[PDB]
């Protein structure tokens, strides 16, 4: 019942793999783990929905069946400049030439 | 004038009535069969003259029914 | 009474 | 190996008390036993050797032969083919070894022709029945007295009379 | 006069008959003694088969002789 | 509806039929009468089985299937294209074939063998028939596809009167067939000596056939005594000719005295001066010159029996003949517990076979090999040395079959001969030797392997390893197939792993339809593309049945690369890789459908 | 900007290929970046559209593996007797310059390389390490070859004692000839094992050959043999210093064959000698390299088995008392448990050693001064042991002297004779009541069964459960019968297994109540089974006699012959000779041993043919 | 434990060491005089990076073992995926 995640940075992306009964406190801590930083400067998003830090990942969304291997979820990040707010950031990939 | 009390004697015994054997497993009628002797079981009989063994004849009745000496037929009865 | 031959 | 016991009683049974053509040097297993030329016939001046690999009442025996012989019922590599080898009336489980020894002594005398095995044997024994051929008489006499030399060597030649 | 006659059964039995009976006279008390039907029966003595339609004296058995008793055979 | 026409017509009831052609009329009427009932006619059947009075009414009705080709049987054989007129001879119906010339019937109208009514009443005898049919101008010299006249099949069948009525109205005595034969060749088949003598009261010639045998020497070889002692003494024949029966004896009938019958009566005027006999360039045979060392021969049957094996092939010369009776003595000897001797009498037989027919019968020879040492092997012990051979002498015979380019090789011979190498090298696989002939073993398998062979639906020797089929090995224990040791030598020698049959199937198609973990995690592990897309676009893994084998058998995910992924797409949907891909991935997307 | 295939020059792109793959073998440090950028140019030479190029890369990188492996041999060969030391470093960076090359041209190798001929037959193209390796097998090969096993071999001379060389550099020279690993057909190990396993092997015979006889030269075989196996550890654990894997057993055979087999006649004189003695260190420290030198055990062996039987023969009939047989079987005891202990305790198993030990047990229990007696002696002491009572012998001690008595059974190679005698034993025991316990007795039988076979006592297991058949059919009997003034207790017996079946050759006459009780039994045991004949027998027959008419009434436990002589002599106080005879029928000789023994305490008094005897008052007892 | 890979556009990718080491020419490269450490490749466009690491979580989970689902390929990117895959021996 583990589900797949992928998560967003500007140019950034991580792989990750998380439990459907993890709490987004663990998973901010792979995070903080990936790249160096405290766990109390991050804003996970989904789509435009801040996401508080009590779920379990049930309330949020993120089943077994919309996260599959092949197809991994998105969620986003922020952080911060010690002064106030950024706004979420994602730049696509390279389209295909022509198809 | 004498006289007595108790008397205590021994005697033998052998089947000195049918004067026959098992021709099949090839021993006297009064003793163990060969698989039984590698280790209770009875003596059959034929409704002819002849007496056979339990184990040999059912041991060749899993393969044929007839008197071995006479192809005619079988009994078991007596 | 093999010879699985035939002319 | 449970009937050894049984077999070793008969054969001790049989050498204290022949009855003709059985002469048995046990070494069964490896019966080395041999048969004799019973007179009145043809051959019979010369005592034989064989073999047995008998694997008692259910398995018939392997009844093999030494010196060649030229009849229509035997095999030339060592082997002779008689019904009662081979499961109407054929391999009763009883009658184990004198009935075998009486009948291939008796089978040693008037071969059938019916079956063969040795056709060649067949038509010059068929031949010198319908009689004159000589040449089974001369095949006769030429291994009678190979075996006559051979029992003279070793062993004692068997009399006319017992 | 009286014979010797070796049935299948190890045991050995005798038969009073005389230089006249036949073979198949033979062969018919060796089976009212013993218990085989004469279709099963063969008569060997000296190494030599004996052929019910005969007599004893066609084959010079004197007294006090034996003869051995075996099974059916072919070729 | 037609066929109760005509099942009523073979069976003859005719008051059936005629209430049947009451109730149609006549234009429909022929169509019934030419039927397909079982590849005959109407009329055909109404003929054969000689219901006079129903072919006349048939005829009656429709006087056009009365020259219709169709099947009948005879002797439990069938025969194509025989008309009525040609069945109602053969049959003996006297008066069905006068009906049938009466109403004009093609006395000439032959079967697809070219066998003339005439003919037909020459076989089985009916000599009746055939004085009508010559009188109703039969011609006595049309003969069958391969030129058997009647006269010669009428000698065949020893019908003298027959044969004399037939040379009164002037058959030619002197016919040759194609293969060169005569009627005096079928009176010395038969042992006709009469009709040969009446042959030759017509100055019947005495010639050789194609085999080179003369009427003499053919009753010889088929060991008719009365016309060969009738021929030694015939002007026109000039000790050679009463020496060869004298074998044939031993070959035949073998009665050792019938041939010491002779070898005296054919050596007493041989020197009754001196002549020699050829030399030789089997056990030493050395035949007897000398009559004193010609005196012992009822002394031992093996001197006799190998002096008839060598005046035989001497005199007859290298023929089915001579190879059949040394195979025969050989079989003999092997039936009699003498496997040592048994068996060296057959390779010379092989030898001098494989001259000849450079055969239907070279692989029947090298399947009683196989035989026998199935035989002696299942249990003397089993010489390396022989086996080699044979295999050796095995693999020449396909060598020699597929150089030659002058027509193709019909698939059925070809997988005779792969079976028994296959089974031959079951056999050699269990069977221990040394070090310094196993690379010898191994290279004669290279060898054969890049020959590149094909069999039945143009099979590779792979393929029949891995195929249940094979498994034909003959009528003793086992040989069974598929098995792991037979290709795994094949594998290990250098044998290709991706070829396509007719199908477009590979050694991993046919092991799957098998169901075979094995040999399929063997020939995985060997090199060969999971993913092979075959005629109706199928691959190896979808050919699976049950679920012991579909599931924890052989894992998918394991043998399968994101190269592999990305040539489906490509091959679905057609987006012209022509010249956008390196060169080398161009086949793999070609093989990768 | 994109992995398509396309057109490059080739001189540019080597002149940057040269640059790295200099640094990569000789071991310099190549930036990470570098490393990276490096993979394309051979992925980009490989896939040129018009002509693709990888051949050109095989042949440069050939020309530059040859160019650098023969700079290394000049250098090396350049050394001034210091080869060991260069060549070390040298193969060390060089191999792991080959392995890290090997990785760069992955691409190489798995596209083009793979494209040879075939396994075998049964100028190649090979791979990049591969290639590598066989460069400097050409270095190695022709030069350098004589020099370095040359210096090895004088390392491995310097063996004996000298100081400590570096054992690093040798090591890894050796194993510098196993560095051939994608060659793996048949033979991974062939250039290893003659060029360096011939002289070395060579070698050390010489040298031990030269030790063996200085050594033998200044000592005896008390003192040869310790030095020998201190030498042939010391080679052992210093041959597992230097060599590879798979010479170990090669050096210490050829060790010890030299060693041993050239000297194996001075050891045979010594262990001769030393078998009689006790030389209690001296068996095994022989023994621990006699063993496997060729075939040198069939001579200890004999003589073992030899001082065992002697030794045997010193206590078996050494006193010979003639009144205790339990002197032989302790005396065996004793002899097979020192001996087993012995062999068990310093020889270390030598199953050989037990069966030279087994044919020398059953030749002295044989032993015979020109029948056997052993059977008797062991009949005998198995029946004392199984006695009434007597003093305090106990049944938990006689069944652990019985499993201690098994064994000194099994070597009596006289088996038939034994089964008589204990069958006369067993039956006097049982058909008189002398025996102490029936359980002991089925354990007896049990222990027989289990060491001997099934057949082999059938008879005694028969007799056993007869004894147990009449013990109910007693009560089966006393139940039947009433449905007699004699009490009765009967024992029904078998035919072949009760061994007196003696001919009956007289017929003795029956008292007269003895009549009714036959006819009673008979016709009760025939109505209770039939099928059966039961015969009598009148000489194990024995009854009693109460007797009140003298003062002091007297019981007499006799047999039914003089019971019979007492009921003749019922009717009259006088009977004569004449009348004894008619009252019965027997052979005169055992009526004339009755009478006589009647009258050795004389309970009847004479006044032959027709003496009168009669009654005799006058003789009292207890 | 993870590597960064990088595409030619300038997208840095994160995944696993044992999931990176399923492909024979990224564990070549890693394995040499080259040792988070970053392997940089300039001939891959980002939309092939990105599916050819999601396809590392694919061969790492559903090996040894039911219903595995198929894998998804564009038929817009089929050609590049096809070239990369060599290059990489994935
Ligand atoms: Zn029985
Ligand atoms: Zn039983
Ligand atoms: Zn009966």
């Amino acid at each position: 019942m583990d589900v797949f995640l992928m998560i967003r940075r500007h140019k950034t992306t991580i792989f990750t793999d998380a439990k459907e009964s993890s709490t987004v406190f663990e998973l901010k801590r792979i995070v903080e783990g990936i790249l160096k930083r405290p766990p109390d400067e991050q804003r996970l998003y989904k789509d435009d929905q801040l996401l508080d830090d009590g779920k379990t990942l049930g309330e949020c969304g993120f089943t077994s069946q919309t996260a599959r291997p092949q197809a991994p979820a998105t969620v986003g990040l922020a952080f911060r400049a010690d002064d106030t707010f950024e706004a979420l950031c994602i730049e696509p990939f390279s389209s295909p030439p022509e198809l | 004038r004498f006289e007595v009390k108790k008397w205590n004697a021994v005697a033998l015994w052998a089947w000195d009535i049918v004067v026959d054997n098992c021709a099949i497993c090839r021993n006297h009628i009064m003793d163990l069969c060969i698989e039984c002797q590698a280790n209770e079981c009875t003596v059959a009989w034929g409704v002819c003259n002849h007496a056979f063994h339990f184990h040999c004849i059912s041991r060749w009745l899993k393969t044929r029914q007839v008197c071995p000496l006479d192809n005619r037929e079988w009994e078991f009865q007596k | 009474c093999l010879g699985s031959v035939n002319p | 190996t449970s009937s050894q016991k049984a077999l070793m009683l008969e054969l001790k049974s049989l050498q204290e008390e022949p009855v003709e053509g059985f002469r048995i040097t046990l070494v069964l297993y490896n019966w080395e036993v041999a048969i004799f030329g019973p007179p009145n016939t043809l051959y019979e001046g010369g005592y034989f050797k064989a073999h047995i690999k008998f694997p008692y009442p259910y398995s018939p025996p392997t009844f093999r032969f030494l010196t060649k012989m030229w009849h229509p019922n035997i095999y030339e590599n060592g082997d002779v083919c008689i019904s009662i080898l081979h499961p109407s009336e054929r391999w009763n489980p009883t009658q184990n070894v004198r009935t075998i020894l009486l009948s291939v002594i008796s089978l040693l005398n008037e071969p059938n022709t019916f079956s063969p095995a040795n056709v060649d044997a067949s038509v010059m024994f068929r031949k010198w029945r319908d009689s004159k051929d000589k040449e089974y008489a001369e095949i006769i006499r030429k291994q009678v007295s190979a075996t006559k030399a051979e029992a003279e060597k070793d062993g004692v030649k068997v009399p006319t009379t017992l | 006069m009286q014979i010797f006659v070796k049935t299948l059964t190890g045991k050995t039995i005798t038969l009073e008959v005389e230089p006249s009976d036949t073979i198949e006279n033979v062969k018919a008390k060796i089976q009212d003694k013993e218990g085989i039907p004469p279709d099963q029966q063969r008569l060997i003595f000296a190494g030599k088969q004996l052929e019910d339609g005969r007599t004893l004296s066609d084959y010079n058995i004197q007294k006090e002789s034996t003869l051995h008793l075996v099974l059916r055979l072919r070729g | 509806l037609k066929t109760a026409v005509f099942n009523a017509a073979r069976d003859g009831k005719l008051r059936l039929l005629t209430k049947l052609l009451a109730s149609k009329s006549k234009e429909e009427v022929s169509s019934l009468i030419s039927e397909k009932t079982n590849g005959a006619t109407p009329l055909l059947m109404a003929a054969r089985y000689g219901h006079l009075d129903m072919v006349e009414f048939l005829l009656e009705q429709c006087s056009a299937s009365i020259e219709v080709g169709g099947s009948v049987n005879f002797d439990g054989e069938t025969i194509e294209g025989a008309p009525p007129l040609w069945a109602a001879s053969a049959a003996g119906h006297l008066k069905v074939v006068q009906s049938l010339l009466n109403h004009g019937a093609s006395v000439n109208n032959t079967t697809l063998t070219n066998s003339t009514p005439l003919r037909a009443a020459c076989f089985d005898g009916h000599l009746e028939i055939v004085k009508y049919l010559v009188e109703h101008k039969a011609d006595l010299e049309v003969s069958n596809r391969h030129g058997h006249t009647c006269l010669m099949i009428s000698c065949y069948k020893g019908h003298k009167e027959i044969a004399q009525y037939l040379l009164e109205k002037g058959a030619d005595v002197n016919r040759k067939s194609v293969k060169g034969n005569t009627a005096l060749h079928d009176c010395a088949e038969s042992g006709s000596l009469d009709i040969m003598k009446m042959l030759l009261m017509y100055c019947a010639k005495m010639e050789k056939d194609g085999y080179g045998m003369t009427p003499l020497l053919s009753a010889s070889v088929t060991g008719h005594t009365n016309i060969v002692d009738f021929l030694t003494h015939h002007a026109q024949t000039s000790i050679n000719a009463l020496e060869l029966l004298g074998a044939t004896f031993v070959d035949k009938k073998r009665d050792l005295l019938g041939a010491l019958k002779y070898w005296k009566k054919a050596m007493n005027m041989r020197y009754s001066n001196i002549i020699s006999k050829p030399v030789p360039q089997y056990d030493y045979a050395k035949e007897v010159n000398s009559a004193e060392e010609l005196e012992g021969l009822i002394a031992d049957p093996d001197e006799m029996r190998m002096q008839a094996l060598l005046i035989r092939e001497r005199i007859l010369g290298p023929h089915p003949d001579t190879s059949y009776y040394i195979r025969y003595r050989g079989a003999v000897y092997a039936d009699s517990g003498n496997f040592k001797r048994c068996i060296n009498l057959w390779k010379y037989a092989l030898d001098m076979q494989q001259s000849n027919l450079d055969s239907p019968m070279t692989a029947s020879s090298l399947l009683s090999f196989a035989e026998l040492f199935s035989f002696m092997l299942q249990d003397t012990t089993v010489t390396f040395d022989d086996l080699m051979g044979i295999l050796c002498k095995s693999v020449l015979e396909i060598e020699r079959a597929i150089k030659q380019t002058q027509c193709p090789a019909d698939p059925l011979q070809l997988n005779k001969a792969l079976s028994i190498i296959l089974h031959l090298i079951c056999l050699l696989e269990k069977v221990p030797c040394t070090l310094e002939q196993d690379h010898f073993k191994k290279q004669t398998i290279y060898r054969f392997l890049k020959l590149h062979p094909r069999g039945k639906n143009n099979f590779s020797p792979l393929h029949l390893a891995v195929d249940k089929n094979t498994t034909c090995v003959g009528r003793y224990p086992v040989c069974k197939f598929p098995s792991l040791q037979v290709t795994a030598i094949l594998i290990e020698c250098g044998a290709d792993v991706n070829v396509r049959d007719s199908d477009d199937n590979s050694p991993l198609h046919i092991a799957a339809l098998n169901n075979h973990p094995d040999i399929m995690n063997l020939l995985i592990k060997s090199g060969a593309h999971f993913d092979a897309t075959n005629l109706h676009k199928q691959t190896a893994s979808d050919l699976l049945d049950e679920k012991e084998i579909a599931k924890n058998l052989i894992q998918p995910i394991n043998h399968t690369t994101l190269q592999c992924l990305a040539a489906r797409v490509i091959v679905n949907h057609r987006i012209y890789y022509k010249g956008h891909i390196p060169e080398k991935l161009e086949t793999f997307v070609s093989l990768h459908r | 900007m994109s992995l398509k295939p396309r057109v490059v020059d080739f001189d540019e792109t080597w002149n940057k290929l040269l640059t790295t793959i200099k640094a990569v073998v000789m071991l310099e440090y190549v930036e990470r970046a570098t490393w990276n950028d490096r993979f394309s140019d051979i992925y980009a030479l490989c896939v040129a559209y018009p002509e693709p190029l990888g051949e050109r890369l095989y042949t440069e990188t050939k020309i530059f593996l040859e160019n650098h492996v023969r700079h290394l041999h000049k250098r090396v060969l350049e050394s001034e007797e210091q080869v060991l030391v260069m060549y070390h470093r040298y193969w060390e960076e060089y191999s792991k310059g080959a392995d890290y090359m090997d990785c760069l041209y992955r691409y190489l190798n798995t596209q083009f390389i793979k494209k040879n001929k075939l396994t075998e037959a049964d100028e190649p193209l090979m791979e990049i390490g591969e290639l590598a390796l066989d460069m400097w097998r050409k270095l190695m090969v022709e030069p350098l070859q004589a020099i370095l096993i040359r210096m090895l071999l004088r390392e491995i001379k310097n063996d004996r004692g000298g100081e400590d060389p570096n054992q690093k550099v040798i090591h890894g020279v050796i194993n510098s000839f196993v560095h051939v690993e994608q060659y793996k057909k048949k033979f991974p190990l062939k250039f290893y094992q003659e060029i360096f396993e011939s002289p070395f092997l060579t070698e050390t015979g010489e040298y031990y050959k030269q030790e063996a006889s200085n050594l033998l030269q200044e000592s005896n075989c008390s003192q040869y043999m310790e030095k020998v196996l201190g030498r042939l550890k010391d080679e052992e654990i210093r041959c597992r210093k230097y060599l590879h894997p798979s010479s170990y057993t090669k050096v210490i055979h050829e060790c010890q064959q030299r060693m041993v087999a050239d000297h194996l006649q001075f050891l045979h004189a010594e262990c001769h000698n030393i078998i009689r003695q006790e030389k209690k260190n001296d068996m095994a420290n022989m023994y621990v390299l006699l063993r496997a030198v060729s075939t040198g055990l069939p001579h200890m062996i004999q003589e073992l088995q030899n001082h065992i039987h002697d030794e045997g023969l010193r206590a078996t009939s050494n006193l010979t008392q003639e009144n205790m047989p339990t002197l032989f079987v302790e005396s065996v005891l004793e002899v097979h448990g020192k001996f087993v202990q012995l062999i068990n305790t310093v020889l270390n198993g030598d199953q050989h050693f037990m069966s030279a030990l087994d044919k020398a047990l059953t030749s002295v229990v044989n032993y015979r001064e020109p029948v056997c007696k052993a059977p008797e002696l062991l009949a005998k002491y198995c029946d004392n042991l199984l006695k009434k009572s007597a003093k305090g012998m106990t049944e938990n001690e006689v069944e652990d002297r019985l499993t201690s008595f098994i064994t000194v059974f099994k070597y009596i190679d006289d088996k038939d004779v034994f089964q008589k005698f204990y069958a006369r034993m067993l039956a006097k025991r049982l058909i008189h009541g002398l025996s102490m316990s029936m359980d002991s007795e089925e354990a007896m039988i049990n222990k027989l069964k289990q060491a001997c076979g099934y057949e082999f006592t059938s008879k005694l297991h028969r007799m056993y459960t007869d004894m147990s058949v009449s013990a109910d059919l007693n009560n089966k009997f006393n139940n039947f019968i009433k449905n007699l003034g004699i009490s009765f207790q009967i024992y029904v017996l078998q035919a072949g297994a009760w061994p007196l079946t003696q001919a009956p050759s007289s017929t003795f006459a029956i008292p007269q109540e003895l009549e009714k009780s036959v006819q009673m039994f008979e016709l009760f045991y025939s109505q209770h089974f039939s099928g059966r004949k039961l015969t009598w027998l009148h000489y194990l027959c024995t009854g009693e006699v109460k007797m009140n008419y003298l003062g002091k009434p007297y019981v007499a436990m006799v047999t039914t012959y003089q019971m019979a002589v007492l009921l003749a002599f019922n009717n009259s106080e006088t009977v004569s000779y004449k009348e004894l005879q008619d009252s019965t029928q027997m052979n005169e000789k055992e009526l004339t041993k009755t009478i006589k023994s009647l009258l050795d305490v004389k309970m009847i008094n004479h006044d032959d043919a027709e003496s009168s005897f009669s009654l005799n008052m006058n003789f009292s007892s207890k | 434990m993870y590597v960064k890979l990088i595409s030619s556009d300038g997208h840095e990718f994160i995944v696993k060491r044992e999931h990176a080491l399923t492909s024979g020419t990224i564990k070549a490269m890693l394995s040499g005089p080259g040792q988070t450490n970053e392997v940089n490749f300039r001939e891959i466009p980002s939309h092939v990076l990105s599916k050819v690491c999601m396809y590392f979580t694919y061969k790492v989970r559903y090996t040894n073992s039911t219903e595995i689902p198929e894998f998804p390929i564009a038929p817009e990117i089929a050609l590049e995926l096809l070239m990369a895959a060599n290059f990489l021996d994935c």
